[PDB]
RNA sequence: AACCAGAAAGCCACGGCUAACUACGUGCCAGCAGCCGCGGUAAUACGUAGGUGGCAAGCGUUGUCCGGAUUUAUUGGGCGUAAAGCGAGCGCAGGCGGUUUCUUAAGUCUGAUGUGAAAGCCCCCGGCUCAACCGGGGAGGGUCAUUGGAAACUGGGAGAC
RNA sequence: AGUUGGUGAGGUAACGGCUCACCAAGGCCACGAUGCAUAGCCGACCUGAGAGGGUGAUCGGCCACACUGGGACUGAGACA
């Protein structure tokens, strides 16, 4: 546009948005307050426990289970590894990271880091997953 | 409404010399003529003659040409256009294609290459460029 | 973390004597590992720049948190050739000199020399490794107990003397003439690929 | 209350000193009205650089230097040039 | 006596109140980003003891000392009356 | 113009693609080949060809570059000075360098640059990302750059007065 | 000064982007992935094994800000059919203006002075066995304030076409 | 609606609607008043070819608060 134009016009942005809203908690004590608070996680507890299908054209039975953010607000988060500990009523933390072949999570816990048991097995690549070193 | 004259001057260059044809006829006036004179030494413009009934007029300009056919001034472009003015002080005096090319400025002494104003340590108003 | 490859493997892979000037060719032709004895594709442009600074790099044993910060610390001369500063540079470092003084027939017998406190400059006793050894300081030997087999025996290896140091073998005195330059400096793998690597950093 | 002292700027084992007119309330190391030279207690002999300017000036408008840059003043032919240049007029 | 203030000239908006005038200076600033030059204004407020200066009017003013609630120039004299 | 072939060369692939075609049955697919080629001295030109296996693709390709060859005037290993060149989406700009520097240019113009004997030089692609429009935007690039002496020819006076 | 090679290496990854490959195991289940996408009987993509590559007292994952983004285009983008000329006029305010003489000097360039704390980034020099670090000395930053010049350009005044 | 200006008085380290009595109807706003919402400000740090963009933790300067809201005394200096 003309130069004289940008003068009588503020010529703007297009702010961009964030990929885990749940980590930036909207605050609730005392009294209910706002954000400012970005983590790189936070917990919750297990208030139920299954397993879903996900969209074509995969196949296979995703185990999820739904939590509750201690920050009042409610979220379904994914679980990794092979088997698991997870039950009703059990707490565990959230890492951020999306997971493309189901809809409708967002979140999905961390391994070994709390509660949930690390897994039991892996040899290669423990440091996810939470499994301590064999020493024999 | 004719608004700006030098920068229709200088098109008027370049339209005449992207066909390649020789002469060209402008409404004459202070300015331009200093810029022809400018234009004429730096060896870009073959002669240039003033020719003045009872108003502005002309100026007429002969182009020049390499003997192998083959354009020397090679485009041509306005800088402080109106509406929005462009300065420049000593320490700052625009430089076209490291020497092989000149631009032309408003010097509170007159209206010089640049050469003239880095060797004088002054600013002024650039006009155009050249190449 | 300092070094624990058997010296082959490196020298091996990439094709350089690495440094013993005369390859222990064997099996050496192709590269390590049981995919070694069959070619492969082609290498990567990415490839190529990063065999050229693996290579560099190998060659005197160091970091990568360190090799960076050498390469800026050249990048300020404003004479020559970036790269060829950089060599430069590079060829001042101590167990450097160790080495090219001839008192050990390896970097690594180099390192254990000045790093064991061995020896010295200027008569005071010094041992970091990488220290910036300038031009015109005469490496001494701290004498207390020179008198060790391998000190004299690598000293008897008297093969040959860049035109950039002068030394002794009675006081085992060495020094620098001058600063050194590409045509004689350990031809000849390249630094255009290095200086470019680290614009991709 | 305007009075001369020292400033620590030494690191961690180290000090080090500049000798700095100041206010009195300000803090240790907190602002000043101008600087005067420094003074090296590390390495005995300690080693000092002044101006010898600025205190004939700043002591005759009236400062108090308290006891150690009056000591460090003393070595330095500052006290005995005040005191010679004044007591007479 | 040693120095002066900040002399402004300007041209009067209004002045319907006793002994107060109005003085408008004006001047043109240069864009942050852009070059083009703009240009706002400020509105004084000036004492003029005999109701002197009319609507119209270009006059010059001289920054004194806190003379009320907002009111802190002073009138030296109409450069160019009008009508 | 015509350049003659009696000079060193050097090759280098740049890229090729599966090209396919439909016809009533199944598809037919055939490979084409990208290939600019120069003595790394000053003289860089490419071409483009495609056969149904690679081999021959790349040789008639090759075969064909050597038809077209360019001058690329230089002066201490970097170019006279800017330029700019655009042939239908490939903006390319380019400007001198510091000597030893390297030069920092993507991949496709990369290729042409260092094939012409080119030290220090920098770029950036502006646009298109093609492996071929780049290409020639490229040679039309270097097609541009002007000369001291011949610009002391052509202007009035000569060299060191244009300075 | 004495004694001992003796007490002292893990982590991620290897289909393409990207550097580094083959067995055995499971068979659209288990599972993986930043994006393309892999998994239904000979999987370099899933799991273990053995090799290889990158870093190394560290290595990976998450969260956040700038980059690559010329994807808010002043430097530096566009409007026939891809998102985009208001359905068209009249017009206060505003933005921009024919040619020439004299004038003034707001905008413009330029000179002197004050001033832009110290510590920071940078340049030179110096001290701890080198390095961080520490020390001395210099520049940089104003759209600032005062004061002196020039008169081409734009603006203000008296003119002529 | 003490709002804006004036005459007079009182008051303060000190000018002044700072406060009082009288008089006249002014003042600011599209060059963003009023309102709503977020934040202590600066030397600086991070990134960037550069223009810029984003942060104001360690160190220095200033401002403001002392369980929440009022008030003043002693004093050169506090509403501590």
């Amino acid at each position: 546009p003309t130069i004289n134009q940008l003068v009588r016009k503020p010529r703007k942005s297009k702010v961009e948005k964030s990929d885990s809203p749940a980590l930036n908690k909207g605050y609730n004590s005392f009294k209910k307050t706002q954000t400012n608070v970005n983590s790189p996680q936070k917990r919750g507890v297990c208030t139920r426990v299954g397993t879903m299908t996900p969209k074509k054209p995969n196949s296979a039975l995703r185990k999820y289970a739904r939590v509750r953010l201690s920050n009042l607000i409610e979220v379904t988060a994914y679980i990794p590894g092979i088997g698991h500990n997870l039950q009703e009523h059990s707490v565990v933390l959230l890492r951020g990271g999306r997971v493309k072949d189901l809809p409708g999570v967002r979140y999905h816990i961390v391994r070994g880091a709390l509660d949930t048991a690390g897994v039991n097995d892996r040899k290669q690549s423990r440091s996810k997953y939470g499994t301590k070193r064999p020493k024999a | 409404v004719m608004t700006d004259p030098i920068a229709d001057f200088l098109t008027r260059i370049r339209n005449a010399n992207m066909v390649k044809h020789e002469t060209l006829e402008v409404p004459a006036s202070k300015i331009k003529r200093d810029i022809a004179e400018i234009l004429k030494r730096e060896g870009f413009i073959r002669d240039v003659e003033y020719i003045e009934d009872d108003k502005q007029g002309v100026i007429r300009v002969f182009l020049k040409y390499g003997k192998n056919e083959e354009r020397v001034i090679t485009n041509l472009k306005r800088i402080s256009k109106p509406g929005l003015r462009a300065y420049v002080k000593a320490d700052e005096v625009p430089k076209v294609l490291n020497g092989l090319g000149i631009a032309i400025i408003s010097t509170s002494e007159g209206v010089i290459t640049d050469k003239e104003a880095r060797a004088k340590n002054i600013g002024g108003e650039v006009i155009a460029y050249v190449w | 973390s300092r070094y624990t490859g058997p010296s082959w493997k490196v020298s091996r892979r990439l094709g350089i004597s690495l440094s013993g000037t005369g390859k222990e060719l064997a099996r050496r032709p192709y590269k390590p590992g049981q995919h070694g004895p069959n070619s492969r594709g082609k290498v990567s442009e990415y490839g190529m720049q990063l065999t050229e600074k693996q290579k560099l790099r190998h060659m005197y044993g160091m970091n990568e948190r360190q090799f960076r910060t050498l390469f800026i610390k050249a990048s300020k001369i404003k004479e020559g050739k970036h790269g060829v500063n950089f060599m430069v540079l590079l060829e001042q470092r101590l167990d450097n000199v160790v080495y090219r003084l001839g008192l050990a027939t390896t970097r690594r017998q180099a390192r254990q020399l000045v790093n064991h406190g061995h020896i010295t400059v200027d008569g005071k006793r010094v041992d970091i490794p990488s220290y910036h050894v300038e031009v015109g300081q005469v490496i001494g030997v701290r004498e207390k107990s020179q008198n060790i087999s391998t000190i004299k025996e690598a000293v008897e290896a008297t093969v040959g003397r860049p035109a950039f140091v002068s030394f002794d073998t009675e006081k085992l005195e060495g020094s620098f003439t001058r600063l050194p330059e590409r045509d004689e400096l350990y031809p000849e793998i390249d630094e255009a690929l290095v200086v470019e690597y680290y614009n991709q950093k | 209350a305007v009075k001369i002292r020292l400033k620590r700027m030494g690191s961690k084992k180290s000090p080090f000193y500049r000798i700095v007119v100041a206010d009195s309330r300000s803090p240790r190391d907190g602002r000043f009205i101008e600087t005067v030279g420094t003074y090296n207690p590390l390495k005995d002999p300690a080693e000092v650089v002044l101006k010898e300017d600025l205190v004939l000036d700043w002591l005759s408008k009236g400062a108090q230097p308290s006891d150690t840059v009056r000591n460090i003043l003393s070595k330095e032919g500052v006290m005995k040039k005040h005191h010679e240049a004044k007591n007479v007029k | 006596e040693r120095n002066q203030r900040k002399v402004y000239q300007g041209r009067v908006v209004s002045d319907k109140m006793d002994k107060t005038i109005t003085v408008v200076v004006e001047t043109k600033k240069n864009h942050p980003i852009y070059g083009k030059r703009m240009k706002y204004s400020k509105k004084y407020k000036a004492h003029d003891e005999n109701n002197t200066a009319k609507v119209g009017d270009i006059v010059k003013i001289m920054e004194t000392r806190p003379l009320s609630a907002t009111k802190r120039f002073r009138l030296l004299e109409v450069v160019e009356e009008a009508v | 113009y015509i350049d003659p072939k009696h000079l060193e060369l050097e090759d280098r692939v740049v890229a090729i693609n599966r090209v396919t075609k439909v016809v009533k049955g199944g598809r037919r697919l055939r490979f084409a080949a990208l290939v600019v080629v120069g003595d790394k001295n000053g003289h860089v030109g490419f071409g483009t060809g495609k056969a149904q296996e690679v081999p021959e693709a790349i040789r008639k390709a090759i075969e064909d570059a050597k038809k077209n060859l360019v001058e690329v005037p230089m002066v201490g290993s970097t170019i006279p000075h800017e330029v700019i060149g655009v042939f239908g989406g490939g903006r390319i700009l380019m400007k001198p360098a510091v000597e030893g520097s390297g030069v920092a240019a993507g991949g496709p113009v990369r290729a042409v640059l260092e094939l012409a004997g080119v030290a220090d030089i920098t770029s950036k692609s502006l646009g298109s990302n093609t492996p071929i429009n780049v290409v020639r935007a490229t040679v039309e690039g270097l097609k541009q750059l002007k000369r001291a002496e011949e610009v002391a020819a052509l202007r009035g006076k000569s060299v060191e007065e244009i300075i």
